[PDB]
DNA sequence: CTAATAAACTAAAAACTATTATTAT
DNA sequence: TAATAATAGTTTTTAGTTTATTGGG
């Protein structure tokens, strides 16, 4: 694929171009899966990610329930995403 | 040492970014 | 249709959000109904691996164990699950201080 | 490497300082205040791994184990936080000038070389391994302990005493209506003009700084290998790296501890766990699909052993310029494990200079990687006007791409143009020259993320406008050029066909 | 004897933060360890008493994140290793809340270190 | 009538200390 | 009878997915 947009050189100037990709580091497409080593099938497999409240005894915490953060200055200062 | 960061030893001065001046 | 005579519980404490769903959904699909714990009518109880009568006790907010609820862990009903027919709860039952 | 580094900053409680010849200009506390804190948050955004500390003297009570009177410590050595940031902030201002002078004392006599001892020791009570020294200090007197010389006599012998031990000091210009005057008792207790301004270095400090600075590490300890059996140390390096945003540290919603993540799998139609041998590498490629395992498949990546290997030499101008794949990297010589390696790098480096060659050889970053193919490009050491070094000696590193790398691009033409438009864009762009330097265009998005960050965190009053660069000041370029535009438009383009569809 | 009056003192070493108090921490367990290392037939009843309650104190006080309560706890594991390997099988009585504390321990937040 | 893809995202491995068992007698 | 040599434990890149984001037909 290409990238048409135009060309700025101020305000007054102005040409429409279509850029392409010279050079990429190609990569391949297809990445490996995990199977059963009976099924053989991905449908058996059902990888999850759990967060719980480590300090209060493994306490469960919901997928809602959960915010970023980031570490300013000597501490980590709570913060959202949206 | 003048050229080095006063703040950061080790390291040099950085003046601030400042974009173009045309001639 | 083998297990419809298994009137169970099942905790979201203990276990995933997807695995309690899919405990779910296989014991309806097998004739199995869930009941409330608190209720009567339960055959038995999912709870995870590691779980404590005291600690079951005051996660349901019940002073005594309801009567035909068995403790058990997710193994036992998963094994039944993969050999399609009932095992005994034996190594799957947590022990209840007096 | 050198370690954790501390600075110490010291400010006299005097009414001095309070006070200012003119209203309208800060107070020397006040301008204190607020320089400190902006050099704690450009410090926070910077290289926050080091130490620092806030202490007072001169005052009517004292925070300190020594028990030294009037001698009031109020942060210790500790890395910056947003919380020593506010409770720094508050006492600036008027008001906080006054909150200041309340809860605080203000204004009396002490020693300087019991504030040195003090300081000394509270850099000794630090367990970390320390880099530099840094002891700030401001006053806008220089004489504050002439009226006992024998105080004077303790202080520069206390002075000679850290600069015995390794300790560095370093003194700021404070205003002074009768000037400052250096050299009165300074310049030999110590490590030009007698000043009546103030500003040596403070302007260099309220600037704002945001970048990261990784320190001297090594990337990878490498061993080049010629045919088979010449061992050469050598230490790749990179005067780049792409600059990201720090990463999100995932915590809970009320109390807000970073909640641990747990990851599993488990089964759907048993429902059980499942394990990690279990699993499988499965793609499907036609009808049948491929089973395999992860193991063999980094196997199957694992090609040779990591190591630098000659595959010959070609001149700087056979290979294409445009052709790049990656940052390049650049490598110096090394004699940790291979003796005289640096001379063989000075040998090769002045013949290929001499004979302008690169150096192809083959690329093993690591182990069970894909090995690649490099050519290397050799660095000179450009000093600048004070003989510090701009352009770093040794080689660099660049990247060649393959066959399939290079896309395949729609067939183009070759199309000729009037050299009098040639000459006329000439003309543009010669009104338009400018010369590029690498120090004054950084990311101001990432700046925004860090803006809003500190405003968040320490609730400023306004998100912090980022000093945006990649704007272009379009109205200059138009006044400059003009009615020249148009007339390209009109010697090139139709007179009736907008540059739009 | 006086591993009385240092129980006391541990247990009142961790009321502010200032880890030169795990520094004091470190230093008396050394010395509780090397005053009950050699009992002659006495000390090491008392000493039973004394393990209950300061592994009552670290799993209920010593709960937390602080490196200043780490150190302590490497310690006192090596500390109850020996006690256990010189007093043998007679801590019948402490062996089920010592599992239940060590349990606990692998399932502290020190899991994340 | 169905896409590279920029950014985000987690993973993985090296580098630099980093004390800590470890033989000799 | 009692030493010193391997030696893990934090940052920090970087590949490896993943995604949610367009117009393609």
């Amino acid at each position: 694929i290409h990238w048409p947009c135009r060309l700025t050189i101020g305000s007054n100037l102005s040409i429409r171009i279509a850029a392409y990709k010279s050079i990429l580091q190609e990569r391949v497409k297809k990445t490996w899966t995990v199977v059963d080593a009976k099924t053989l099938k991905k449908e058996d497999i059902q990888k999850e990610t759990v967060y719980c409240l480590n300090d209060d005894d493994e306490t469960e915490v919901l997928k809602e329930d959960i915010i970023q953060g980031f570490r300013y200055g000597s501490d980590i200062v709570p913060f959202s995403k949206v | 040492c003048p050229g080095e960061s006063l703040i950061n030893p080790g390291f040099k001065s950085k003046k601030p970014a400042g974009g173009v001046d045309f001639d | 249709e083998w297990l419809s005579s298994l009137r169970a519980h099942v905790v979201r404490t203990g276990i995933g959000r997807a695995r309690a769903e899919l405990f779910e959904k296989q014991i309806v699909q097998h004739g199995g109904q869930l009941c409330p714990a608190q209720g009567p009518g339960v055959t038995h109880i999912v709870v995870d691996e590691g779980m404590d009568y005291e600690r079951a006790l005051r996660l349901l907010r019940l002073p005594q164990l309801p009567p035909g609820a068995q403790l058990v862990k997710s193994a036992w009903l998963s094994l039944c699950l993969q050999e399609r027919r009932l095992v005994d709860v034996a190594g799957f039952s947590i022990f209840i201080p007096s | 490497y050198s370690g954790r580094d501390s600075l110490i900053f010291l400010v006299d409680a005097s009414k001095a300082m309070f006070e200012s010849q003119s209203e309208d200009e800060l107070t020397p506390f006040d301008m204190s205040i607020q320089c400190i804190q902006s050099v704690y948050i450009s410090k926070i955004i910077s290289s926050d791994r080091d130490l620092l500390a806030v202490v007072f003297y001169g005052t009517e009570k004292d925070k300190n184990s020594v028990n030294f009177k009037n001698i009031y410590v109020l942060q210790e050595l500790d890395n910056p936080g947003a919380k020593r940031i506010l409770e720094l902030d508050q006492f600036k201002g008027q008001q906080g000038q006054k909150r200041f002078q309340d809860m605080m004392g203000h204004g009396s006599d002490y020693s300087l070389s019991e504030v040195l001892w003090v300081c000394a020791n509270l850099f000794s009570d630090v367990q970390f391994k320390m880099s530099h020294k840094r002891i700030m200090l401001f006053t806008n007197e220089d004489n504050p302990h002439g009226n006992d010389s024998a105080k004077a006599s303790r202080a520069r012998t206390k002075a000679g005493d850290l600069r015995d031990t390794g300790i560095f000091l370093d003194l700021m210009h404070l205003k002074k209506p009768g000037g400052f005057d250096i050299s009165l008792f300074y310049r030999d207790i110590i490590s030009l003009r007698v000043h009546f301004e103030e500003s040596s270095k403070l302007e260099d400090l309220l600037r704002k700084v945001r970048a990261k600075e990784t320190r001297k590490r090594a990337l990878s300890r490498l061993k080049l290998k010629l045919n088979k059996d010449i061992v050469i140390s050598v230490g790749i390096y990179n005067l780049v790296q792409k600059a990201l945003k720090p990463p999100p540290i995932k915590l809970y919603r009320e109390t807000n501890e970073p909640v641990k993540t747990k990851t599993r799998t488990f089964n759907t139609s048993t429902g059980g766990l499942l394990l990690p041998s279990d699993t499988k590498r499965s793609q499907i490629y036609g009808s049948r699909q491929i089973i395999l395992e992860k193991e063999e498949t980094e196997e199957l990546k694992r090609f040779d052993d990591p190591g630098l290997m000659l595959m010959g030499f070609k001149p700087l101008v056979l290979l294409k310029k445009h052709h790049y794949l990656r940052p390049s990297l650049f490598v110096y010589p090394e004699e940790s494990l291979v003796i005289g390696s640096s001379t063989l790098f000075s040998a090769l480096l002045i013949k290929c200079l001499e004979k302008e060659v690169a150096a192809l050889c083959r690329y093993t970053p690591r182990r069970n990687i894909p090995p690649y193919f490099v050519a290397l490009v050799p660095q000179e050491e450009e000093l600048d006007d004070q003989k510090i070094q701009v352009t770093p000696p040794g080689f660099q590193l660049v990247f060649l791409p393959f066959a399939d790398d290079k896309r395949k691009m729609p067939f183009t033409e070759k199309i000729m143009a009037t050299p009098e438009q040639v000459g006329k864009m000439k003309a543009i762009v010669e009104k338009l020259r400018f010369t590029y330097r690498s120090d004054s265009f950084e990311n101001p998005v990432l700046q925004q993320h860090f803006r809003n960050l500190e405003a968040l965190a320490l609730d400023l009053m306004e998100p912090e406008q980022a000093v945006d660069l990649t704007l272009p000041k379009v109205e200059a370029m138009n006044k400059r050029l003009g009615s020249l535009v148009d007339e390209f438009k009109e010697l090139v383009y139709p007179p009736d066909y907008n540059p739009e569809g | 004897c006086s591993l009385l009056r240092l129980q006391e003192t541990l247990s009142a070493a961790d009321r502010c933060g200032a880890a030169l108090a795990g520094h004091q921490l470190i230093r008396g367990l050394g010395q509780e360890c090397v005053l009950s290392s050699s009992p002659a037939v006495l000390a090491l009843q008392t000493s039973l008493v004394f393990s209950r309650d300061f592994g009552l104190l670290v799993f209920v006080r010593k709960s937390l994140n602080s490196i200043e309560f780490r150190e302590c706890r490497e310690e006192i594991l090596k500390f109850l290793c020996i006690f256990l390997e010189k007093m043998g099988q007679k801590i019948a009585p402490y062996s089920v809340e010592i599992k239940n504390t060590c349990t606990s321990v692998y399932t502290k937040d020190r899991a994340a270190k």
